[PDB]
């Protein structure tokens, strides 16, 4: 099939593990604590994957920075949905760190992860291929609406690049259903809604103090 | 900006 | 062109005047109490205008109160944006009720208002047309992801129609840009994130009790 | 519930 397809199918960064403390007890500033050290891992790895998209590198480092601090935490999510859709009611963070609903409860998180797993319940009724998964990360990044963009133009022009790379990966594989690739763009409002509802959980988790977190997640958390 | 720093190295 | 696209243009419901109280202060608490009861009375509207949407009242009750509950603010927001799209940093509530920068830090408006005025940017560097505009209202009720839908594959097939109404609609009228549609999908995620914006702030208004507001405003607002 | 109601109506 399509060439950015398969050059994003070789940039999808390699699994990590969670790796929960344990000698410590369990508790939700434990979960939380696991959770964003590996979020804080994973954006390191997002970073270099970003560098990876054509054209992503060619953009100012100002607006590198600004699709990465509008977008972070729709890519992350992405990747929790991603690994999630073999399994039933639960989420896989990491192949060490699978939350499920009592679990989502004792971390404080059943709100924020039942509407994970509303995409999830989408992605997999629409059968979504791994793919389509690299694909809408990119477009995602792309797509994520910073109001900081200096080249507008061609912020829009990476946007139609990854765009007609789904389109093309549709209109070769899914004959059978010509409106497939804007079904999977229906499905990034959903994202944008699960991703504010998370950035805005673990603010909230930030200015209350319990929880350590490092300087990169920190810094993404912060620029909004 | 540690973001910063990653997107130079 | 298109029939439903037609048929939605015929269904737009009439302008709706603001009617600001002449004999009351300009303050924050006139402005907020203005929009509260442009929206109360626009939401009347709504409802009588979703019936026209082809299968949208062949849905259960509980179904078409759950679409609207989840997407009622968007289509509020698309109506000021298509408004305000021959105006230049101004958002035009109604034609008696036009907002500026300066209206907006005195009634608190600031940042959703900015938030709105970046969906007019990208629909006026895009020429958003009315029948898109229709289109995308219409799109964006059947696509407003409630965690309460009973007949899940009756409201896929909703979303369905709609989007092959707008893909057919550009197919005709947009033969230039055989990505068009696609392009007025994306554009979905930021009004989903204005629209949360606009929801939680008007929530944070009615817990301060300083701002009346009508029965049906408020019946949608304590939805979430 | 006033939706409901106009729902109906
Ligand atoms: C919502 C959410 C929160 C995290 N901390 C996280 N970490 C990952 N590696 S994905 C993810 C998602
Ligand atoms: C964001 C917003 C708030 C309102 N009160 C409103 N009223 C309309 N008729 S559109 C709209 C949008």
């Amino acid at each position: 099939y399509n060439k950015i397809v398969s050059h994003l199918l070789v940039a999808e960064p390699e699994k990590i593990y969670a790796m929960p403390d344990p000698t410590v007890p369990d508790s939700d500033i434990k979960a939380l604590t696991t959770l964003c050290d590996l979020a804080d891992r994973e954006l390191v790895v997002i970073i270099g994957w970003a560098k990876h998209i054509p054209g992503f590198s060619t953009l100012s480092l100002a607006d590198q920075m600004s699709l990465l601090q509008s977008a972070w935490m729709e890519i992350l999510i992405l990747g929790v949905v991603y690994r999630s859709l073999s399994f039933e009611d639960e989420l896989v963070y990491a192949d060490d760190y699978i939350m499920d609903e009592d679990q989502s409860k004792l971390a404080g998180l059943l709100d924020l992860n039942n509407a994970i797993l509303q995409l999830v319940k989408k992605y997999k009724s629409m059968k979504l291929e791994k793919e389509e998964f690299v694909t809408l990360k990119a477009i995602a990044l792309a797509n994520s609406d910073s109001m900081h963009i200096e080249d507008v133009e061609a912020v829009q022009k990476l946007q139609d690049v990854l765009h007609e790379a789904l389109q093309d990966y549709e209109a070769g594989q899914h004959m059978e259903d010509p409106r497939r690739a804007g079904k999977m763009l229906m499905t990034l409002p959903l994202l944008r809604q699960t991703s504010t509802k998370a950035v805005q959980h673990f603010y909230n988790i930030k200015l209350e103090g319990k929880v350590p977190m490092h300087k990169l997640f920190l810094e993404m958390l912060e620029a909004k | 900006s540690l973001l910063l720093h990653l997107l130079k190295s």
